[PDB]
């Protein structure tokens, strides 16, 4: 979820 | 200057924190907004960072690692530049809605963090600190925390770290400033470890005291904090 932000 | 020059052009503008300034200060209030203003900028501290020189030669991972720990520190060092060259010093410029005069500083029962950090603030003015020394500090401060087990690919993070460093060597020319710069730059990381405690023990506790983290901002505090205050994941102090 930062995760899926940061590489979105 | 190529690499200051990217420097000064990727620096973030102004972020305002929503907060309502009519409403009086509780600790609920100003927390609530402290929590949002830090998810605002998070955001802007992740445009930025990608946009460094070198930054995207780290494993994606390694990207997100040391910009959620480095985070705090980021924004406290941001935050007493800002009350610097805004206020003087004389009060904390979180935002241009959210000033912490004495008092606000007692109701977020932050206030011995917030007396380190004006001291930090003051240390601008006294040491004469210049925008482009502000800037290279703060770009180093990206890259001063990490696991003590090493990062997942530890080569590329060293060879950028020590390739900030010596732009920020390239900047001072005095060994005497680089002595008092590297000691302005260890004292962010115990105040960034305060506010972190503080603000861990906050999100535990905070359904009972009514304060409001935003969803993004509770997942960083619930799964990387922790590697910090635990002890997995350590400031890189150049002093001590
Ligand atoms: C209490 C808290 O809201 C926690 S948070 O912003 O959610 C946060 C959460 C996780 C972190 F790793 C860092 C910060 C906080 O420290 N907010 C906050 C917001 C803005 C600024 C600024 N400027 C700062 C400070 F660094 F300056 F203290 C702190």
């Amino acid at each position: 979820s930062f995760r899926d932000w940061y590489t979105s | 200057p190529i690499f200051l020059n990217v420097l000064e052009a990727i620096e973030p503008g102004v972020v305002c924190a929503g907060h309502d300034n009519n409403q009086p200060d509780s600790f609920a209030a100003l927390l609530s907004s402290l929590n949002e203003l830090g998810e605002r900028q998070l955001v802007h501290v992740v445009k930025w960072a990608k946009a460094l020189p070198g930054f995207r030669n780290l494993h994606v991972d390694d990207q997100m690692a040391v910009i959620q720990y480095s985070l705090m520190g980021l924004m406290v060092f941001a935050m007493g530049w800002r009350s610097f060259t805004n206020v003087n010093s004389a009060m904390l410029y979180f935002a241009p809605d959210l000033v912490f005069n004495e008092y606000r500083m007692h109701k977020s029962r932050m206030y011995s963090q917030c007396v380190r950090m004006r001291h930090l603030s003051q240390e601008f003015g006294w040491l004469q600190i210049t925008p482009q020394e502000f800037l290279c500090m703060k770009a180093l401060l990206l890259f001063s925390i990490i696991p003590v087990d090493g990062l997942k690919n530890q080569k590329f993070f060293d060879e950028l770290r020590m390739n900030y460093i010596k732009e920020l060597d390239r900047i001072i020319a005095c060994s005497r400033r680089f002595y008092q710069l590297t000691k302005l730059l260890d004292s962010v990381q115990p105040i960034a470890r305060e506010l972190h405690q503080f603000t861990f023990d906050l999100l535990i506790k905070s359904h009972m005291v009514s304060v409001d983290f935003p969803e993004m901002m509770a997942e960083i505090i619930s799964v990387q904090v922790p590697k910090i205050l635990s002890g997995k994941v350590k400031p890189i102090y150049f002093h001590t």
